[PDB]
RNA sequence: GAAAUUGAUGGCGCAAUAGAUAUAGUACCGCAAGGGAAAGAAAGCAUAAUAUAGCAAGGACUAACCCCUAUACCUUCUGCAUAAUGAAUUAACUAGAAAUAACUUUGCAAGGAGAGCCAAAGCUAAGACCCCCGAAACCAGACGA
RNA sequence: CCGAGCCUGGUGAUAGCUGGUUGUCCAAGAUGAAUCUUAGUUCAACUUUAAAUUUGCCCACAGAACCCAAAUCCCCUU
RNA sequence: ACCUCGGAGCAGAACCCAACCUCCGAGCAGUACAUGCUAAGACUUCACCAGUCAAAGCGAACCUUUGAUCCA
């Protein structure tokens, strides 16, 4: 449920993920949806940063 | 004719490497170079890939070579130094 | 099998699988041993307890009987003291 | 009836325009046409090869006859031109032995030239 | 007049070659008679099957063969050969690659 | 948003206009022509 | 291809050439040149000091439709395709010698 | 004067005689390939120095593949592309 | 049955003869080959097959470098009756950066750094 | 294959080979039972026979033919010009129906669904996918010496 | 048109058998086991699509039996 | 006459390989009564069914071929 620069979104979830892959996570941005779709699992690290950044 | 034309070095094909391919075939008439040909170029590029590859591999050789020897040397030096006591 | 019964239009269950199988929620499928229980007097010990377990089935195996069976018998059964509680669901699967 | 083809005639018309110069009822009747319209569109496209074949036939044949009126064989022509460095092409040299006769007695000139 | 002679081969032979790394218990080669004996960290199973007593690497040798005095035949064969005779045959080993454990700190006590 | 500046824009969204998420609506498979035809699969 | 050509003639080149219509070009690669009474041969190609060869872009057209067939027997094997090839007409303005021999 | 069967598969074939050009192709092919023997006859590295001098560029190389085949994942959604359907209605006012 | 051959080691042994005849030094030998395929994998087995694919020999007639290491030996060795091999020549040394696009590899086998 | 229990004038039809068999259960066929129609508002020829040679065309050509190239189609077969099958030809009609599980695209999301059902990211909705003709027969009831 | 009439119905009987199966275009795509079974089918193998991530083929040396040949298997490199 | 299983050759050297192919053998016995129970990891008769081997551990002691399901 992402509303605004699903882009901005999208080049922030990448640096965050990027170290913990040690590469850049390949990413899907539905900007129609308004959703983003990352290859593999993260949901636990992403609910964390999402929280840390107060959504 | 293509043997002689190996014989004297040139492509077997005339069609091949040469100045009746390899030259524009045209240029404006008031002197203007004419843009490169399609084939012209799509061979420039062959030719750069395999000079590339020539390089990549002579390069290669050469320092799989040095690396043999700067192995040996470090094997028979270590054997040396083991020679203290 | 029936794929559309004639009373309901409904898709049947094969009988004869679930008096032998069993699923595990997952997608897998338990069966005994053939000949589990047929002259053990002339079967080495080995064979025996060969014999005497359960085990999983093929890849096909289980998809012909996921087709026989119908999606009731696919559910998540919260039975009391299930022996398969545990084996009802995979763990540290890597693909 | 619910639906029906509408277009059959423009599809029909569309093969029938092909075979209109042929002979009996293949130009007429779709079932015979359309068979013989396809055999033609074969053709039509496997000739291609053949007609390059045969115009380097043609030009060999005419840069032969040439060449024998000034005493050379075909096979000196060519491969005394070539010794020579002149890469005149068949079609060429054809078009030359027809055209500019003189040009063609002075190619094959220089051809028995190389050849002694 | 010639029935029977249908069966299909048993499949038998080297399962792991010289060099292949090797789980314990891995099977190494089924035989049918003792075609490679067992060596280091090498079992045998009632069949004449060698598998793999430890974790480690499968190497083939040839070694001098002593069978057990028990083996009343083969202890003949041998009391017929000449002194300086020696039997030899092919051994799989079993080079173990991990160390069987280790220490580590547990508490600080 | 930026979408809705664009439905600005753009020609009124009417019956005309509608279309299927791309991707929603595969194409059905019937066995006419050379293809899917003859002996149909 | 190598063309057999002299002035006022036209040629119809198997390809665009990315030149406008009514373009004057220059024709480099001339082979041979040849007048009533001589000739001049090149080993293969005539010096440019020599030989001037001049042609302009007449047209730009398509080629008409070539039909390309596939066809096996009892295979249901058909395909047909139409393709036109992009062509150019040049006309040969003038063919210049100088006395550069 | 005929052949019994089938030409060129059965006991009883049709002759066939090799001709001097057929001769010549194959002495031909022959003379390359002796060539090659010699060509082949003179290694540049030893098998011992050529062991790993390459291994970087391998590794990399398969880097290379599994980079690509990892990347696969379906592409990106804009609402340009949707709201631009909007002007098959395009008209002139 | 047929199968694959094993071409004895005698065979890849030059002698003095073959070196006056073909110009190859043993010592310092070429580093590079040329390596063309003037014969179709068609009626081949698929070991020779997949050796030419290997090798990037599938266009016939186009040139190819390869190292003339052992290991590609070998697989030349496989398919030596299907190629064509003459050694690199490199009158003026390997291609410089800045001249890397302006090479022409000779029908003799050397490659040029002017074209 | 249950039950307890729950409780609830119109046409993205046909339009005279379609739609009723139907203008009619008539004509006609049958001893009888019984079967049961049709229809109303291009092909084929003629103008103008025919020219050496040949899957009838194509490459062409100044030129129709002459030249060169070219072993109909479908189906069934390892393999068909095959002297294997089918087809005179035109018109019209005449043959891929659907679930389980997937996948794709939406919605919502530890929940989904407009009760029931599923759920250890699932659930809901949609999209995609399963032909035509043909026996000799068997049985029931009539009709026939 | 009687080795068991004819008609209607069940009935769109059934057919592992024969025949047929209609737009365009591109792409990938070829030779074991069981079975009242060999005119069929199911599993395998092959094949197609989509997806995941990481080694795959080639491959020298070393290695694979006593009894009584061509080659093969295995894998560092490449 | 044969139909299931097994040994040898064809099929020489990993495996695999047919036949109205050339030969041979078996539908169990002897033994004991841990010839128990459990369990890593493997093999596998080209599928499945079925069939093999087995460390560690526990418990006593100190083994070398035929056939499913249902039904009783
Ligand atoms: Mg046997
Ligand atoms: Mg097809
Ligand atoms: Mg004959
Ligand atoms: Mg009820
Ligand atoms: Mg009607
Ligand atoms: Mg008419
Ligand atoms: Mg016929
Ligand atoms: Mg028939
Ligand atoms: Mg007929
Ligand atoms: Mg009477
Ligand atoms: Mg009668
Ligand atoms: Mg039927
Ligand atoms: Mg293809
Ligand atoms: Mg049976
Ligand atoms: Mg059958
Ligand atoms: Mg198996």
């Amino acid at each position: 449920k992402v509303e605004g620069d699903i882009w901005a979104l999208q080049k922030d979830v990448e640096d965050f993920l990027s170290p913990l892959l040690g590469k850049t996570p390949v990413t899907q941005v539905n900007e129609v949806t308004g959703t983003l779709r990352i290859k593999g699992y993260f949901d636990q690290e992403l609910k964390a940063w999402l929280l840390e950044k107060g959504f | 004719g293509g043997q002689w034309r190996l014989q004297q070095g040139l492509a077997a094909n005339p069609s091949g490497y040469g100045p009746l391919t390899e030259l524009p075939d045209w240029s404006y008439a008031d002197g203007r170079p004419a843009p490169p040909m399609k084939g012209q170029l799509r061979r420039k590029a062959e030719r750069e890939t395999f000079a590339r590859r020539v390089v990549l591999l002579s390069q290669e050789m050469d320092a799989g070579l040095q690396a043999w020897q700067l192995r040996q040397q470090k094997l028979q030096e270590e054997q040396r130094k083991q020679e203290n006591a | 099998l029936t794929y559309f019964s004639a009373r309901k239009g409904k898709r049947k269950t094969v009988k004869a699988v679930i008096d032998r199988f069993l699923r595990l929620h997952c997608g897998l499928w338990v069966r005994r041993k053939a000949g589990y229980k047929k002259k053990l007097w002339k079967k080495t010990p080995a064979r025996k307890k060969r014999l005497r377990e359960f085990v999983f089935c093929n890849k096909t195996q289980s998809k012909l009987l996921d087709k026989m069976t119908t999606s009731f018998w696919k559910r998540r059964n919260w039975y009391v003291d299930d022996p398969y509680q545990k084996y009802h669901d995979r763990t540290n699967l890597k693909v | 009836l619910r639906n029906r083809v509408t277009d059959r005639y423009f599809r029909i018309q569309e093969v029938l325009k092909h075979a209109r110069h042929f002979r009996g009822r293949k130009n007429r009747c779709y079932r015979l046409a359309v068979r013989t319209v396809i055999r033609a569109f074969v053709k039509c496209t496997k000739a291609r090869y053949l007609k390059k074949k045969n115009m380097r036939t043609l030009w060999i044949n005419r840069i032969t006859a040439a060449s024998q009126e000034h005493g050379l064989k075909y096979p000196a022509l060519i491969g005394n031109l070539v010794k020579c460095q002149v890469e005149l092409n068949r079609k060429v040299l054809a078009d030359l032995a027809i055209y500019e006769p003189k040009t063609f007695k002075s190619l094959a000139a220089l051809a028995s030239r190389r050849r002694h | 007049k010639n029935l029977g002679g249908k069966s299909s081969g048993r499949r038998q032979g080297i399962k792991k070659m010289e060099g292949h790394y090797v789980h314990a218990g891995n099977i190494i080669a089924t035989q049918r008679h003792f075609r490679w004996h067992p060596g280091a960290h090498v079992g045998v199973g009632k069949n004449k099957c060698l598998y793999a007593l430890e974790e480690g690497i499968v190497r083939y040798t040839k070694e001098v063969y002593v069978p057990h005095p028990r083996n009343t035949e083969a202890v003949d064969l041998i009391t017929r050969l000449p002194k300086g005779a020696v039997l030899y045959k092919t051994f799989v080993h079993v080079v173990p690659a991990k160390p069987e454990g280790t220490f580590k700190l547990v508490a600080m006590l | 948003a930026r979408a809705l500046d664009l439905l600005r824009g753009l020609p009124r969204v009417s019956l005309a206009n509608l279309k299927p998420n791309p991707g929603s609506k595969k194409p059905e498979r019937r066995p006419r022509g050379r293809r899917r035809g003859r002996k149909c699969g | 291809r190598q063309w057999k050509v002299t002035s006022e003639d036209l040629i119809l080149i198997g390809n665009e050439l990315d030149l406008a219509c009514g373009e004057r070009i220059r024709l480099e690669k001339v082979l041979l040149v040849g007048a009533d009474n001589f000739t001049l041969l090149g080993k293969p190609l005539l010096g440019k000091d020599l030989v001037r060869v001049e042609a302009t872009v007449i047209e730009k057209t398509e080629s008409w439709p070539r039909i390309i067939m596939r066809f096996r027997k009892r295979k249901n094997f058909k395909k047909k395709r139409i393709v036109t090839t992009p062509q150019t007409v040049l006309r040969i303005n003038s063919i210049e010698i100088a006395p550069c021999l | 004067g005929r052949i019994p069967g089938r030409q060129w598969i059965g006991k009883h074939r049709r002759p066939r005689f090799v001709s001097l050009r057929a001769k010549q192709n194959m002495i031909r092919r022959l003379e390359i390939e002796a060539e090659n023997h010699y060509w082949l006859s003179m290694p540049y590295m030893t098998r011992e120095q050529e062991r790993g001098h390459a291994a970087v560029r391998r590794r990399e190389a398969f880097e290379a593949i599994k980079a690509a085949a990892t990347s696969k994942f379906p592409p990106h959604r804009f609402i340009a592309d949707q709201l631009d359907h909007l002007n098959v209605t395009k008209k002139w006012s | 049955k047929f199968t694959r051959s094993r071409i004895p080691e005698k065979v890849f042994q030059a002698s003095p003869e073959d070196h006056e005849k073909y110009g190859g030094d043993p010592q310092n030998p070429h580093k590079l080959h040329i390596v063309t395929r003037i014969k179709s994998t068609r009626r081949r087995p698929y070991w020779e097959k997949d050796i030419i694919k290997m090798l990037g020999l599938e266009k016939a007639h186009t040139p190819q470098v390869h190292k003339n290491i052992p290991s590609v030996n070998a697989k030349l060795k496989v398919v030596k009756h299907l190629i064509r091999i003459k050694p690199l020549k490199l009158p003026q040394g390997l291609p410089a950066e800045e001249n890397m696009s302006n090479t022409c590899l000779k029908s003799t086998g050397e490659l040029v750094v002017q074209w």
